[PDB]
């Protein structure tokens, strides 16, 4: 394990090779050295009459309980499960690593020793809100704009692509990239792609999700996502729908707006506080930034600022080959058509009428889309 | 003691890999007190090595692992032999190391590793050397023996 | 050109690595034990030792003594009260009135004395490892650099000068200055400028849940300040914790009121925190409360502006000590093209240059590329700029 | 049957048996389950039990 990381050689040059014969030489040293112990004075199985007199010393039944405090010197207090503070010591396996308040200390049954330690699979936080498999193919799937493409690679995936080339430049990747845009713009749309090309971990947040009904809920419910992101590893966590910080009001929070008031500065806080965050990226989107308070995008905590507006006349031709690209549609009608029905169709709205054309071809259980489908889609989606 | 004196003096300067690990098994062996056999043996390594300066690297590794789970006899000859591998040349690492030894409870052993580094420094006039044996000698005016290494 | 032959002696000796390993056994992955090479004192007589020797005895806590003997009075805050005794290795002296300790398992006396519980809510707020900000890195207010040095610093660098001039040394300070001033970037550097201890009290961190549930987090912060020798406890977006006093009809805004209260107390009367500076940092003070700022707890009020023409050429300066750019730059022309900006905007000024240098294929910043760098930081996102809407401290 | 009647007899004399409800199993034979008012707890298997 972690014997020798030199792997410079990277040819069949004599040093590598001594390298290796030196490496050997040492196990065999290190193999001849340990034998002798056991071919002069064995004295024991050394295999499993030490985990027996282990398991037959410490207190077989061992208990979940909880580490509180840290006694470095054959100590420890703690909380008995059922309530009790204990000043159970610390035993020979202790390994004391994980000595931190909550890590359950299991005692012995005997004596209440401590016998094991609790080995910890929740980060329940972490959990309602990590991503498991990739949401969408490549970027190619977004299609037409690419303004921010270009842009997003260099503010998230080129620090992660080869990080020397800011390295080099002498400067550390953008502070954050705010992804605002028209309602529909297919900001969740970039945020697929830069989920189906991430490297690092990401965490989902919805927008209402940070404001809670108890009074004192909402900024813990921020300090626990920076736990769990940054203390977890590099990560980009999107909080998207930023502006249901203030814009929608609840009866469910007992606080008024001194409640989303005190998570905006709990936010503020974790996104450029007073300690060393570490390799974590932040990208938020909204649809009505003008009433995001405005200490949240002073450039140091927010720093890059995005815009998407609606698919391009050039555009929609893309975003319309693109969202139809397994569609058996009959030669019958031209998208072009309907390219111009809308004078302000958005990205979504090309989506939708693909889709309404596909359901009316279904209900017919019809092989190809005909142009009247289309037709009575897009008035369908349009008009309502 | 003679079998490995003339077996260090033979095949020192030829860097022949196979009695080096001859004698690292050698000293490998632990011994009844009496037998001064390993000290004999990290000087006939040392003067294997001093041929190649992946050689001398080796060496310098194997000589601080000998050093951790060393006797007294081979705690006491590694600091001559790690001195013999680099006779003026003041190598930084070698000089850390033979600043640590120097202040070992044994007084052999800082009598060696004292030497070791007035023949490490031989003819190069290191500044670094000379304040640390400014230092050495400070500490150790009460003893007779030391102040004259 | 024996390819074969290099790889598979290396392959060779990698696995017989693992093939004797095992042999002393490093497998058999656990779920918090340590290794066999790593307890192996207690076998027989160390864990007969370590488990034989010792006893639980389960911490509790005293309630106070009864004169005229020992007298102890025993009470545990989920089991039982009930009357005991310490034990033969503890002094008399010691026989605090409300201590957590831990009693005989079977004597039910107590045996050990311990020190008082942390609470891990105000245990987990210490720095324990300072910032990488450094005076060199924060130029640009030299004036608050030396104000906020004479509260912090200055009077304990060298505490002989006020104990012969005969005047108390100021108490604290407050740096409310429009967003992004500089006020953390210049608290990151206290806290890696000086040595004694400095709590981070961030502004939403003392806002609990029930009621009164909050000040006691306060309470619990101003005794671990006050433990130590000397303290200087830094709180942040102090325009959270409490503003003023406002309650009008149904009872609102006030649970603040009284978390602020007893920051106050603890801060100011009734033998106050002494050994401890406070460092307070508002980035919209007009809500601050006459209380907290009237001198006596938040004497220094030092205040951080935007640089007006040299505080520009220092941070460029500053935040620019380690860019690639062309030597021929004249970065004072850029300082006078930004007329009301932030330090913080100073630095992503210094980033976007970076960035859009190393954009198509230079290797070093250009001159013109920090000039297109300001017209698209400071007069392209200039449409919000954060300044506008606090400049007026409201 | 007159053998086993007198054999509950003694059935009913040994302490009863707690129950268990497993959050979490381990490995070679390791449980920790949720006690009603308890909690949990590290311990070991029975002898025939997948
Ligand atoms: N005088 C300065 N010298 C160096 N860096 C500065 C200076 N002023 C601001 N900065 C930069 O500002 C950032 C940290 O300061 P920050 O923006 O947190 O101040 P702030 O006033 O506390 O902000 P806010 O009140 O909005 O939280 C860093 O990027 C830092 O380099
Ligand atoms: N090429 C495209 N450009 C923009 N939006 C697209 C494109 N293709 C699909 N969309 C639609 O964009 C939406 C992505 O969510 P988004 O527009 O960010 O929602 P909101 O703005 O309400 O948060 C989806 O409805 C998706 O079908």
């Amino acid at each position: 394990a972690a014997r020798i990381p030199t792997v410079t050689p990277l040819t069949k040059c004599k040093l590598r090779l001594l390298k290796l014969e030196r490496i050997k030489d040492y196990l065999l040293m290190e193999e001849e050295f340990v034998a002798n112990q056991e071919r002069l004075k064995p004295q024991e199985e050394k295999t499993e009459e030490d985990r027996s007199k282990v398991d037959d010393i410490r207190g077989s039944p061992m208990s979940v309980g909880s580490l509180e405090e840290l006694i470095d010197e054959n100590h420890a207090i703690v909380s008995s499960s059922v309530g009790p503070e204990y000043y159970v010591s610390i035993m020979s396996f202790v390994d004391k690593d994980q000595l931190e308040p909550g890590c359950s200390i299991l005692m012995h049954n005997k004596v209440l020793s401590v016998v094991g330690l609790l080995q910890d699979e929740v980060d329940p936080m972490v959990s309602v809100m990590k991503v498991e498999k990739a949401p969408l193919e490549s970027y190619a799937d977004i299609g037409g704009l690419d303004p921010q493409i270009q842009e997003i690679k260099e503010a998230v995936e080129l620090p992660l692509t080869h990080p020397e080339l800011y390295e080099d430049i002498g400067i550390k990747p953008p502070k954050g990239v705010i992804l605002y845009g028209e309602p529909g713009t297919g900001k969740t749309l970039l945020a697929k792609a830069v989920a189906n090309s991430t490297s690092a971990t990401f965490l989902r947040v919805v927008g209402s999700e940070l404001i809670q009904k108890y009074l004192g809920d909402g900024p813990k419910l921020v300090r626990e996502l920076f736990r769990v992101a940054d203390d977890l590893s590099p990560s980009i966590v999107f909080i998207d729908e930023i502006d249901a910080v203030g814009t929608k009001r609840y009866d469910a929070h007992s606080g008024g707006e001194r409640e989303i008031q005190r998570t905006m500065l709990e936010l503020l806080n974790q996104l450029d506080g007073f300690d060393s965050r570490g390799d974590v990226k932040v990208i938020l989107a909204t649809n009505k930034i003008e009433s995001l308070d405005p200490a949240l995008l002073r450039p140091g905590r927010i720093d890059r600022k995005i815009e998407f507006p609606l698919p391009d006349i050039k555009t929609r031709r893309r975003i319309f080959t693109i969202h139809t690209s397994k569609m058996t549609l009959s030669d019958d009608v031209n998208l072009e058509e309907f390219v111009m029905t809308k004078d302000e169709f958005s990205g979504a709205d090309i989506k939708a009428i693909c889709t309404e054309a596909g359901l009316l071809a279904l209900r017919e259980r019809r092989m190809k889309v005909t142009h009247t489908d289309f037709k009575k889609a897009k008035e369908k989606v349009m008009f309502k | 003691h003679c079998d490995m004196t003339l077996l260090s003096c033979a095949y020192a300067g030829t860097g022949n890999v196979l009695k080096v690990q001859s004698l690292l098994g050698h000293c490998a062996q632990h011994l009844d007190k009496g037998e001064t056999h390993q000290g004999p043996a990290v000087l006939g390594i040392a003067m294997v090595a001093m041929a190649e300066e992946l050689g001398v690297e080796m060496a310098i590794r194997s000589l601080e692992h000998l050093l951790q789970y060393g006797e007294q006899n081979i705690r006491r000859a590694v600091p001559l032999a790690l001195g013999l591998l680099c006779i003026s040349n003041p190598k930084v690492n070698v000089m850390d190391t033979l600043s640590r030894l120097s202040h070992d409870s044994d007084l052999e052993v800082a009598m060696a590793a004292i030497i070791s580094l007035g023949l490490i420094g031989a003819g190069t006039n290191n500044a670094r050397i000379a304040g640390m044996l400014r230092n050495l000698s400070s500490y150790y005016y009460k003893d007779a023996s030391a102040l004259f290494c | 050109p024996y390819s074969a032959s290099i790889k598979k002696v290396e392959k060779e000796i990698k696995d017989m690595s693992k093939k004797v390993n095992d042999l002393i056994g490093i497998k058999e992955s656990d779920t918090g034990l340590a290794a066999p090479s790593q307890w192996d004192l207690v076998s027989d007589k160390q864990m007969m030792q370590e488990e034989q020797p010792l006893q639980v005895a389960r911490c509790t806590k005293i309630i106070n003594p009864n004169t005229e003997d020992a007298k102890y009075v025993i009470n545990v805050k989920q089991i039982a009260k009930f009357v005991v005794g310490l034990g033969d290795k503890v002094s008399p002296t010691d026989i605090e009135e409300g201590m957590r300790v831990g009693v005989d398992r079977n004597k039910y006396q107590i045996q050990i004395p311990l020190p008082p519980k942390i609470d891990p809510s105000v245990t987990m707020m210490t720095v324990e490892e300072k910032p990488d900000v450094t005076y060199n890195d924060v130029g640009g207010c030299k004036e608050q650099i030396e104000k906020m040095r004479e509260v912090v610093e200055l009077p304990m660098l060298h505490p002989e000068k006020f104990v012969k001039l005969g005047i108390d040394p100021p108490k604290g300070v407050l740096c409310y200055g429009p967003p992004g001033t500089g006020k953390t970037l210049l608290a990151r550097a206290v806290a890696n400028r000086t040595d004694a201890c400095f709590i981070r009290v961030i502004g939403s961190e003392l806002v609990q849940k029930y009621v009164g549930e909050g000040a006691r987090m306060v309470r619990e912060l101003f005794q671990m300040a006050r433990s130590k020798k000397a303290c200087i406890v830094f709180f942040d977006e102090v325009d959270a914790i409490g503003g003023a006093r406002f309650d009008d009809g149904v009872g609102g805004d006030n649970e603040v009121q009284r978390t602020m209260l007893e920051i106050v107390n603890q801060l100011d009367g009734f033998d106050a925190r002494g050994n401890i500076k406070v460092l307070m940092a508002t980035n919209r003070p007009d809500t601050l409360d006459p209380a907290l700022l009237r001198p006596g707890r938040l004497d220094r009020k030092v205040e951080f502006g935007l640089p007006d023409l040299e505080g520009r050429t220092q941070i460029f300066k500053i935040h620019t000590r380690t860019m690639n750019c062309e030597r021929d730059i004249r970065f004072e022309l850029l300082a006078r093209l930004c007329p009301n900006s932030t330090g913080a905007d100073i630095r992503s000024v210094c980033t976007e240059a970076g960035m859009y240098a190393i954009r198509a294929r230079r290797k070093t910043v250009t001159e013109k590329d920090f000039l297109d760098a300001v017209n698209k930081v400071i007069k392209g996102y200039q449409k919000f700029s954060a300044t506008p809407k606090y400049m007026v401290y409201n | 049957h007159v053998r086993a009647l007198k054999e509950e007899l003694q059935l009913l004399q040994e302490p009863g048996s707690y129950v268990g409800e497993v959050v979490k199993v381990m490995g070679k034979s390791k449980v920790l389950v949720k006690v009603h008012p308890e909690g949990k707890y590290v311990v070991d298997i029975d002898k025939n039990i997948d």
